[PDB]
């Protein structure tokens, strides 16, 4: 034997065929996950939980697929999520069909892959210009226009029944995080969920929702104007970096050691009372001795807080995190807090911090959600992340692309016209791209129960004469225009679907041989 | 809709079937033929070395030629079986150069290795070999000179051709006495009908090789020698040889015959009746005057007891292949009916003597000028030397066997392969195409036979080939390597000659064996 | 090609594995050579295709570089490790010709092994290779072409596109050509009293998957990958002359030296000693904030104790980063890297000369990753390249694709003489060595003639991966190069040929000057020298001895 | 070879939503037209079958 090698080596054309067949099976599972009528997929993790969703991102993430080429399709799920967050299912279905539809050849024609790759680069450039021409800009300051835009990703989810309520939650969440260009991030958006309740009763409340009850019974649970001060240091006695190792010669010295520990903590409490804060938040644990001197002055003590929540509290009340108690000043004390209350729920306590709402740092807010169970909460949270991500594209890119499969079909018509004018050796790889673009609107027909032969035939004919907004209706499975359909999708979602799918197909076409289990 | 649980995919081919396609499969098929060729490379040439092979039965067999070497080992890989078929086809048709055919068939695959690594598919490579093999055969017929043009003797023609096949064997030093045997063996056979079963050699353990003898008679050895033996004289003057296909026995191989006798007096008659039936056939043999009785089937005791008083020798249980060899030299043919035996069916000879060699007694027919058959009794220290000399004389008789049918003088010892290769290079210069590199590689592949001649001799093969191409520039023929004088020169003055069927069949078998494997790009093996 | 194994002799005994001698060793050396050779044959040339390797944990690696492929293959054969370490030596020194040196050295072993059976001695075979190599280098100096009458950077742009071929960036090589040339010219420095040298890896490679590869932005300055310590710090610095502080001193609560044991007889001293532990660190950060430093770089993590003053002073905090990355930041901005803060006097102080200067310091978020973009450096210019792709596995290939392009351009500006690529030199060295050795002849003529045909494996392999006819292209390369070797340097015509050929895209013979494919002369030299030592070391081995491990 | 390619060209037909019921009727009507056009293309009609 030699090294680590051989076993069964797959060489020749069958190595590329195995890469096309394996990658095609990835899009066949979520093939029914596209469209408003899309079904659901239940996943079983080794940890013992349950994941039920129609989003191809969460489906392909938990599923363990062992194969050199098929794993490359799994990585494309996080490409659409992390960059945008909407269209993860469309990219996998498109990239899965491109590899099969754009390169069936080399089984028959024996065309070299790089020759096909050179045609895919020119097809990607022309596909972007077609999308830019069919995209009509929309005003970002219109509240009525943003509601119908958020419902685009909602129409394919289960929250479409609440879509009238859901657009109210997504619009106020993105507008609050938006800072004046207009760069926002979801790290400050809270995913915290409330088990049980009515979905209509769920609302976005400014501030941070804490799960911890007040420490002492005499702590006021109702405050008109709370004043919040953040402390990273614990209120307990700090032992120090080096051991003290006090040598006690006389019996009076040992009692002074325990007496200073009470006075040393008291010294840190007197410096806090200078700004007389109504609510004191400590990142680490707190001693039961320090809470008394804080209660006498009106301060409130809370349980230890994680570092993630300390950043959101500082944004709501405008407070500045102060580690050193001696350096605490009135300038870093948070103000303009609307209400402080605690409501009783059987699972855990909940503490509410309301903002007075009236440029500066971006405000933070939490999204309260009332579901029917624990798993329903995780499904709507994934629906909100997909719906709120749509509002981020229109603000940075005011351009608005056609939805409902009209973007992919509009490109397929333009590629077929330029395929005969190009001629050359690249005409076959260039024309084959139009066949892979029409598979996405074809999926909408298969899920609706219509005839894709007669509908797609009239769709291409009415696309040239009628308008570029003609598309497939999800519910009725008929031929309608996106102008009267009332729902549109941003261009960033369509651009990421075309670019990621084509750039990933060129990677699998360059594979020659496959060797497994070389070493670790 | 599914039956239950999960359904795994069904593999097209049966589980355990090895199947691989592409250019990597042909390279694996060529390397299988080259690995087999590596064992037969040092065997080529008069200085070649023998190969010792032990099978799974621990049966020792030593053979220099590549025909028997490939028969001992069990070949598995399919492409390696192609070199075995050309070795057995060359052995049965001619029998000479069975090793050189494998060397040429494997060298063509070796020269095709750099062509397959290029963009040239194997279909265009076979076209160059099929075109070059047609011109190479026509060159041999043009270099053949008729022996009757010089009006030489026919006996000396077969002697020089027989000494060529004696090379690379153990006979090369002893060829003085041994060549004078096989040459006289083919002259006894009819020129119209030549048979390899009549020249069959018996294996006699012990003795010396130079102590062998050649007599136009035959030897049927012995089996039992029933009661009455060793009294009869083993030396006859002019005996009458008689052969019988009928078995002489008393109720032995005959089917069971139920005998029912209802009388006591009639029972005495049937007892003496069997004595009269057996002695009736024995009495009819004495009336013919036959001094030698032979039979294929065993001989009864009462038979030999009857001929014991008459000195007539009788030996049964002789194989059918030996009896068919006896009936040719004895004139008339076996009569299985004792009453139908006629005087003209009996044989004769000038002298008959039975002598014992190697603790075994053999009846030797002597003094038969009209005998059309022959026998060969070989001896030796080892029992493997006997099997080697027997196969050495077997391929040597095939030289003078094929020479009587067609008489053609063809050069040997690397002289023919170098002359044909240069004629192909001059023809390849006018091709101006893909076949130009293939014919030049085909002509270079024919040089492999002179390679092992110099490599096994200790001299460098680079300097010899350089002297050849400079010498072959001017018109020359029979020019080749000479081992005795250590200098390369004309082989026509060396008198070493070879038949034309060796070189013609070697080129056609090597091309046929090469184009067969190169045309297979995928190998499928089930089970 | 080895069958029946070998018969173990009882008269010859050695501890460990058996000893194999004779032609079986050289047959296994070529067999082990062709094993690693066939892997890089399909990956060579723009029409070539790379291979995939599984790490057994589910992760794979897709790269066209022959060095990484052979590095991931652990060869148990003793002579097989030479070709593996040959690829790691090729990209480390020259940085190009990694796939070619493996294929050239493989053909040298295949042809020489066939010559050993010809009875010519290996040292005579080695002598034939070294004498032919000495004259081959002299022919390389004759075909050198100095760049002249060229417009702008087109000389370096066309050469950089050659290394970009055969890799995923080859289709985008038109856009990536201007990014690589401008990257090495910004890091241009001076050393050896006037000699121009360039740093290796100085250009930062950031991996953010999204949008398209053609939209990758070239930052006019260095970029560092790190996350901000406190999210309350500003991510954008407005105004020019931004001061950057490069420091190796972390700000944290620290324990006193282990050789010190604190023993106190009074409880009253516990307040001042515990407070002074944090107060010693305050003296170092206080003088830095008063200097007006906008950005403070730190090699080690910083606790939240000292991050409070950075928020009030609007100073951006930094945590653990690569040590080699902070060196080029201080050199570009003018700052001086301080391993330990001290002055010649026994008193601590901070000088304004340790602060850098630039136009602005901004933190841009690419996908979910955040990185700092430093643009408009003062003292020395810098550059960075952010690679974008569909998945992280394509970005791993683009990194080695970009690193190989930086090594080719680096060797281009060191020697102005360049040679045409695309199998032009390998076809020219064949005919030059055919007329060679004809005067000496004798025995060495055969060993030298095989060395000329050994270089033909490179142009013939390129035509196989293109699914075209190789014999048609090889016959043309031998037609133009052969007749022009005897040309006399007047009446022109003649040598105007033989300078071009073997175009894999169109399958026709076209001029490489108008095509743009070129290769530095440094990549051609030292490639045959390293391939020769790999061939000489393996060919000289008659017997391999393996000892069983204890 | 012909029967294998008829299944390969049907890869696009089924992908477009064409049921296998109408596919059978497509090859049956095309096979009848193929056999009828083969007679007019024969220039090699020979009555000998002897020499």
């Amino acid at each position: 034997v030699f090294m680590n090698a051989s076993q069964e080596r797959t060489t020749g054309r069958q190595a590329q065929i195995s890469n096309i067949t394996a990658a095609k099976a990835v899009a066949d599972v979520i093939r029914t996950c596209l469209g408003p009528k899309a079904m659901l997929k239940m996943l079983l993790d080794p940890m013992g939980g349950l994941v039920l969703t129609n989003d191809g991102h969460a489906i392909l993430r938990e599923i363990d697929v062992a194969h050199p080429a098929a794993k490359s399709m799994l990585e494309l799920s996080r490409t659409q999520d992390e960059e945008v967050g909407d269209g993860t299912t469309t990219v996998i279905i498109l990239a899965g069909e491109i590899l099969a539809q754009c390169a069936p050849y080399l089984i028959e024609k024996n065309i070299h892959p790089v020759i096909i790759i050179q045609a895919l680069k020119k097809a990607l450039t022309d596909a972007l210009e077609v999308i830019k021409q069919v995209s009509k800009p929309v005003d970002v300051e219109n509240d009525a226009a943003m509601k119908k835009l958020i419902q685009a990703s909602i129409g394919t989810k289960y929250v479409i029944h609440w879509s009238e309520k859901m657009c109210e939650l997504a619009l106020d969440a993105v507008k609050t995080v938006r800072k004046d260009f207009e760069i926002d991030i979801k790290r400050y958006v809270r995913v915290e969920k409330i088990p049980g309740g009515d979905v209509l009763d769920s609302r976005v409340l400014k501030g941070v929702l804490l799960n911890k009850d007040v420490v002492h019974p005499k702590m006021s649970r109702h405050i008109e104007n709370p004043r919040v001060v953040l402390l990273d240091c614990p209120l307990e006695y700090k032992k120090g970096e080096s051991q003290t190792n006090i040598e006690i010669e006389k019996e009076e010295d040992w009692n002074r050691i325990l007496q200073i520990e009470e006075e040393q903590v008291q010294l840190m409490c007197e410096q806090i009372l200078a700004v007389r804060p109504t609510l004191v938040i400590t990142e680490k644990g707190v001693s039961d001795l320090a809470q008394h001197y804080l209660l006498k002055g009106g301060c409130s003590v809370l349980r230890r807080v994680k570092k993630s929540d300390n950043n959101r509290i500082a944004r709501v009340t405008g407070a500045t995190i102060v580690n050193r108690v001696e350096d605490l000043k009135e300038s870093d004390v948070g103000t303009n807090c609307g209400l402080f209350k605690v409501e009783m729920i059987g699972d855990e306590y909940f503490s509410f911090l309301d903002n007075c709402k009236e440029s500066g740092l971006q405000k933070a807010c939490t999204i309260m959600l009332r579901g029917g169970s624990k798993d329903i909460l995780n499904e709507i949270d994934r629906n909100l992340q997909d719906a709120m991500a749509v509002a981020r594209n229109v603000m940075l890119s005011p351009s608005l692309s056609p939805g409902g499969g009209a973007t992919e079909m509009a490109v397929s018509v333009k590629l077929a016209e330029k395929a005969k004018q190009l001629e050359g050796i690249q005409q076959w790889p260039y024309q084959a791209v139009a066949d892979a673009m029409e598979c996405i609107p074809r999926t909408l027909i298969q899920n609706a129960g219509g005839d894709p032969i007669r509908l797609l035939s009239q769709l291409r004919a009415k696309h040239a004469q009628g308008n570029f907004t003609t598309g497939i209706d999800g519910d009725k499975g008929k031929i309608v225009d996106m102008v009267s359909y009332g729902i549109w999708e941003p261009e960033v979602i369509k651009q990421q679907s075309v670019k990621t799918a084509i750039e990933s197909a060129c990677l699998l076409l360059r594979v020659d041989d496959i060797v497994s289990g070389v070493r670790k | 809709m599914n039956f239950g649980s999960q359904t795994p995919t069904i593999v097209v081919l049966k589980e355990g079937t090895d199947a691989s396609q592409g250019k990597g499969q042909i390279i694996s098929n060529i390397n299988a033929c080259v690995a087999v060729q590596e064992a037969l490379k040092p065997t080529l040439g008069p200085l070649g070395s023998d190969i010792l092979i032990v099978t799974s039965n621990q049966k020792t067999t030593i053979s220099n030629d590549g025909a028997t070497i490939l028969k001992l080992l069990d070949v598995v890989h399919p492409a390696a079986k192609t070199l075995v078929d050309i070795s057995r086809a060359q052995d049965a048709e001619v029998g000479d150069g069975t090793t050189s055919v494998t060397i040429l068939a494997g060298e063509l695959m070796k020269e095709a290795k750099p062509f397959l690594e290029e963009g040239i598919s194997s279909h265009l490579i076979m076209k160059g070999y099929r075109k070059a093999v047609s011109l190479a055969v026509e060159k041999i017929n043009e270099l053949a000179v008729d022996i009757t043009s010089e009006k030489s003797s026919g006996r000396e023609l077969l002697e020089r051709c027989a000494r060529t096949a004696m090379s690379s064997k153990l006979i090369h030093n002893n060829a003085d006495f041994f060549v004078k045997m096989c040459v006289d063996a083919v002259l006894s056979l009819d020129r119209n009908d030549l048979d390899d079963k009549l020249i069959g050699i018996k294996k006699i353990p012990g003795g010396a090789m130079e102590e062998s003898l050649f007599i136009n008679g035959v030897a049927f050895k012995k089996t039992f020698s029933y009661a009455g033996f060793e009294q009869q004289p083993k030396k006859f003057n002019n005996p009458k040889i008689l052969s019988l296909n009928v078995e002489l026995e008393l109720k032995a191989e005959k089917d069971n015959a139920e005998v029912r006798v209802e009388h006591v007096e009639d029972y005495q008659a049937i007892v003496d009746a069997e004595w009269q039936l057996i002695f009736e056939k024995l009495r009819q043999v004495e009336e013919t005057g036959a001094n030698i009785v032979l039979s294929k089937l065993p001989i009864g005791d009462l038979a030999t007891q009857f001929f014991a008083d008459r000195n007539i020798f009788c030996a049964g249980r002789v194989s059918a292949d030996d009896m068919n060899r006896v009936i040719q030299a004895v004139g008339g043919s076996i009569q299985s009916t004792t009453s139908d035996i006629k005087p003209e069916h009996l044989g004769t000879c000038a002298l008959f003597e039975e002598m014992q060699i190697g603790s075994e007694r053999y009846n030797l027919f002597q003094g038969c000028p009209q005998a059309k058959t022959c026998t060969l009794l070989l001896r030796g220290g080892a029992e493997q030397v006997i099997a080697e000399v027997e196969r050495s004389l077997h391929d040597a008789i095939m030289i003078v066997k094929r020479a009587l049918q067609n008489k053609l003088i063809v050069a040997g010892g690397g002289a023919t392969e170098m002359e044909v290769s240069k004629c192909l290079r001059d023809y390849s210069k006018t091709i101006a195409g893909k076949q130009q590199m293939i014919i030049n590689a085909f002509a270079k592949a024919l040089e492999v036979i002179p390679r092992q001649l110099c490599e096994n001799a200790g001299f460098d093969a680079i300097e010899i080939l350089n002297k050849l191409r400079l010498a072959h520039s001017k018109g020359e023929k029979w020019y080749g390597v000479v081992f005795e004088t250590e200098n390369i020169g004309d082989n026509f003055a060396k008198f070493v000659w070879e038949p034309a069927l060796v070189k013609i069949n070697a080129l056609n078998s090597a091309t046929e064996a090469t184009n067969l494997i190169l045309s297979v790009d995928e190998t499928i093996t089930n089970k | 090609m080895s069958q029946l194994f070998n018969n173990s002799r009882s008269d010859t005994l050695f501890l460990g594995g058996e000893k194999i001698s004779g032609d079986d060793i050289r047959n296994q050396n070529v067999l082990a050579t062709m094993a690693v050779a066939n892997v890089v044959k399909s990956s060579l040339g723009p029409v070539g295709l790379d291979k995939m390797l599984v790490d057994d944990i589910g992760d794979f690696t897709v790269t066209n570089d022959g060095a990484t492929i052979l590095s991931l293959l652990d060869v148990q054969h003793p002579a097989g490790k030479i070709l593996v370490e040959l690829a790691q030596q090729q990209d480390r020194e020259i940085g190009d010709g990694t796939t070619s040196v493996v294929i050239i050295a493989s053909e040298l072993l295949k042809r020489a092994n066939e010559l050993v059976k010809n009875k010519i001695h290996p040292t005579t075979i080695i002598t034939g290779f070294r004498v032919a190599l000495r004259e081959a280098i002299r022919f390389i100096n004759e075909v050198l072409s100095t760049s002249v009458d060229t417009l702008g950077k087109e000389t370096l742009i066309n050469i950089a596109k050659t290394s970009m071929s055969s890799k995923i960036i080859g289709a985008d090589s038109d856009f990536f050509s201007n990014m690589v040339v401008d990257a090495l010219l910004a890091v241009k420095t001076q050393n050896s009293k006037g000699e121009i040298k360039y740093p290796v890896k100085a250009v930062n490679v950031l991996k953010a998957h999204g949008k398209s590869a053609t939209e990758s932005l070239l930052v006019p300055g260095y970029a560092l990958n790190c996350t901000v310590a406190s999210q309350a710090m500003p991510k954008r610095i407005a105004g020019g002359n931004v001061k950057i502080a490069c420091l190796d001193l972390n700000l944290q609560k620290a324990r006193m030296a282990m050789g010190v044991q604190i023993n106190i007889d009074d409880p009253e001293q516990l307040e001042q000693i515990r407070k002074r532990e944090a107060g010693i660190v305050l003296e170092r950060v206080k003088k830095i904030i008063d200097a007006g430093a906008q950005v403070v770089l730190t090699t080690k993590g910083i606790d939240d104790l000292c991050l409070k003053e950075f928020v009030e002073a609007k100073i951006m905090g930094v945590r653990r980063c690569k040590k080699e990355d902070l060196r080029r930041i201080a050199r570009a901005t003018g700052a001086t890297l301080v391993s330990s803060m001290s002055n010649l006097e026994g008193e601590e102080t901070f000088e304004s000369s340790y602060l850098g200067l630039c136009d602005e310091v901004v933190q841009a978020k690419f996908s979910d990753d955040e990185c700092i973009l430093i643009k408009g450096t003062s003292k020395h210019s810098s550059s960075s390249i952010i690679l974008r792709g569909a998945n992280d596995y394509s970005l791993d290939e683009m990194e080695r694709s970009l690193h190989d392009s930086l090594s080719v351009v680096k060797r281009t500006l060191e020697s102005g003489n360049v040679v045409p690529g695309g199998g032009c030199v390998e076809a020219a060295l064949n005919i030059y060595l055919d007329n060679f050795a004809t005067t000496v002849g004798s025995r060495e003529q055969l060993a030298i003639a095989e060395f000329a045909a050994a270089l033909l494996i490179i142009p013939k392999t390129l035509a196989v991966n293109a699914a075209k006819d190789s014999s048609e292209l090889v016959a043309k390369l031998r037609s133009y190069h052969a007749a022009s070797q005897m040309a006399k340097p007047e009446d022109v015509k003649r040598r105007s040929y033989r300078n071009y050929g073997l175009d894999l895209i169109r399958g026709k013979i076209v001029d490489e000057i108008h095509a743009g494919v070129l290769e530095p002369t440094i990549s051609k030299v030292k490639s045959l020298k390293s391939a020769l030592e790999a061939c000489v070391a393996i060919l000289r081995i008659d017997t391999m001895i393996t000892v069983d491990p204890e | 070879i012909l029967a294998g390619e008829l299944l390969n060209v049907s890869e696009k037909l089924i992908s477009m939503g064409l049921s296998a019921v109408e596919i059978i009727q497509g090859y049956n009507m095309a096979r009848k037209f193929t056999l009828k056009e083969l007679d007019e293309m024969v220039v090699g009609e020979i009555t000998d079958k002897n020499d």
